[PDB]
């Protein structure tokens, strides 16, 4: 009972993370915010190279 | 005696005119864009600098 749920929620989760990728570009030449979401941005001194 | 060079005797005159405007005027040769595709000038700009900020 549990593990068929608790690896429901792991699908369900799952079928949310692909859902908000095919939000972020309606186009190629789309947005730089909303690239913004899985390649990521930080705080000063973070990207050494 | 063939070939006589001549020379012309005038005052070479760095003068000094109102240079506020024209220090300013080599920034806005340079735009920035707030896109993720660019559009082909900005583009070779925006490339010429990643190649000496990697050598900096």
């Amino acid at each position: 009972a549990e593990f068929l749920s608790l690896s429901k929620a792991r699908i369900e989760a799952y079928e949310k993370e692909l859902e908000k990728m095919k939000n972020i570009i309606p186009f190629d030449q789309m947005t730089i915010e909303d690239l913004n979401e899985v390649f990521p941005e930080t705080k000063l001194d973070k990207k050494k190279y | 005696n063939e070939n006589l060079f001549a020379s012309f005797i005038a005052p070479t005159m760095m003068g000094l005119p109102i240079v506020t405007l024209i220090i300013m005027f080599p920034s806005l040769l340079f735009p920035t864009p707030k896109r993720l595709i660019n559009n082909r000038t900005i583009s070779i700009q925006q490339w010429l600098i990643q190649l000496t900020s990697k050598q900096m």
